[PDB]
């Protein structure tokens, strides 16, 4: 019952503010304090501040103060959290925890939002292109061959990818993406088949990008 | 430990 | 600030397996330190309050110890659900801070990766750019090299590699590694060729192409 939801993923420009919001329902919002804490991708956690939602009173890491602002709206039982001035360090997933709040100090972070998903850039919105990886002529007879879609320059995360409209999941590794020095994403998403099959099974790949409304449907066949 | 004062 | 360091960064163990992770920190914190859960995608979760206390609901195989500098964290036997990543922080004074993490994996017997390469489609050669891609396949442990060789040339900077996380199933890691040139420098080119080390290989793999 105790839960912590937080608002939607958000893209910012470099300079620019983002607001997110964390709603408490299943207890008391003014009986614990709040924390907001963040995780670069790929990195661990870093502590941005907590707020008391009774008092408003807030404490501020001081390598964010006068940067981060945290508030509350008590009737909603809302905590809000402004991360102004931005740069591409500030992109990450930001969380707001609940305090257990044992003798009103820091005890653990017992309930945690879900998360929302920041991503702080100058790239414009951009649906993929999708380039085939096509299984090798040589590929072993009675053996096992592999296949592929190059899903390149995209912004921002994520795109989805599906293999024969979800009829074809076995054996399907799509990778994590990378944030190329270009500033665009792009993952590869492959699947091993038998050699047999060659030919014999069509493989299309499916890539949807939502912030683009594309959707992207590419055959892959050997060449 | 750290606190931030009392809540309701 | 105070400093916390976990080690292992890496635990390898097997289902079963009694393992213990450490955290020590910079200054004193007393026995303000609490332990966390993470897992890929997921918000973490709170194992631990007061460095020894159990949160409601935690299975009894978590223990953990400490005072002052130096913390740590059992579990009694291994189960799949927790292989995951595991944080400490402290909270004695401001600003709070994380441990880096302890990342426990799941042991398995060594496999080889399949290697397999493919050339930039002529589709993706038009618009003046080439991507070429090395695949490693389902190979156990993490650690392998990928090297990127044009005309028998080590290239270095022009690529990027991506893992998988460890298989919920077999317990093997895949890897991509993608090679990018313009089209000029691509077509200024004949052999490609990705040369990949891992210990379950008698040898070192070469996969190559020649352009065209």
């Amino acid at each position: 019952q105790e839960v912590l939801v937080q608002s939607g993923a958000e893209v910012k420009k470099p300079g620019a503010s983002v607001k997110v919001s964390c709603r408490a329902f299943g207890y008391t919002f003014t009986g614990n304090a709040l924390h907001w804490v963040r995780q670069a991708p790929g990195q661990g956690l870093e502590w941005l501040g907590w707020i008391n939602p009774h008092s408003g009173d807030t404490t501020t890491s001081q390598k964010f103060q006068g940067r981060v602002y945290m508030t509350r709206d008590k009737s909603i039982n809302t905590a809000f959290l402004d991360v102004t001035r931005l740069t591409s360090d500030d992109t990450g997933i930001y969380y707001c925890a609940r305090d257990k709040y044992y003798g009103n100090e820091a005890v653990g972070m017992d309930v945690w939002g879900q998360g929302t998903s920041v991503t702080v850039s100058s790239a414009s919105t951009k649906g993929p292109s999708v380039f085939p990886l096509a299984p090798s002529s040589k590929s072993t007879s009675g053996g096992t061959a592999a296949l592929g879609c190059l899903v390149k320059d995209y912004f921002p995360e994520p795109v989805t990818v599906s293999w024969n409209s979800g009829a074809l999941t076995s054996g399907v590794h799509t990778f994590p993406a990378v944030l190329q020095s270009s500033g665009l994403y792009s993952l590869s998403s492959v699947v091993t088949v038998p050699s047999s099959s060659l030919g014999t099974q069509t493989y299309i790949c499916n890539v949807n990008h939502k912030p683009s409304n594309t959707k992207v449907d590419k055959k892959v066949e050997p060449k | 430990a750290v606190g931030i004062g009392a809540v309701f | 600030d105070i400093q916390l360091t976990q080690s292992p960064s890496f635990l390898s163990a097997s289902v079963g397996d009694k393992v213990t992770i450490t955290c020590r920190a910079s200054q004193g914190v007393r026995n303000e330190l609490a332990w966390y859960q993470q897992k890929p995608g997921k918000a973490p979760n709170l194992l631990i309050y007061y460095a020894s206390t159990l949160q409601s609901g935690v299975p009894s195989r978590f223990s953990a110890t400490g005072s002052g500098t130096h913390f740590t964290l059992t579990v009694s036997s291994l189960q799949p659900e927790d292989f995951a990543t595991y944080f400490c922080q402290h909270m004695s004074s401001y600003p709070l801070t994380f441990g880096g993490g302890t990342k426990v994996e799941i042991k398995r017997t060594v496999a080889a990766p399949s290697v397999f390469i493919f050339p930039p489609s002529d589709e993706q050669l038009k618009s003046g750019t080439a991507s070429v891609v090395c695949l490693l396949n389902n190979f156990y442990p993490r650690e392998a090299k990928v090297q990127w060789k044009v005309d028998n040339a080590l290239q270095s900077g022009n690529s990027q590699e991506s893992v998988t996380e460890q298989d919920s199933k077999d317990s093997t890691y895949s890897l991509s590694s993608t090679l990018t040139l313009s089209k000029a420098d691509y077509e200024k080119h004949k052999v490609y060729a990705c040369e990949v080390t891992h210990q379950g290989l008698s040898s070192p793999v070469t996969k190559s192409f020649n352009r065209g």
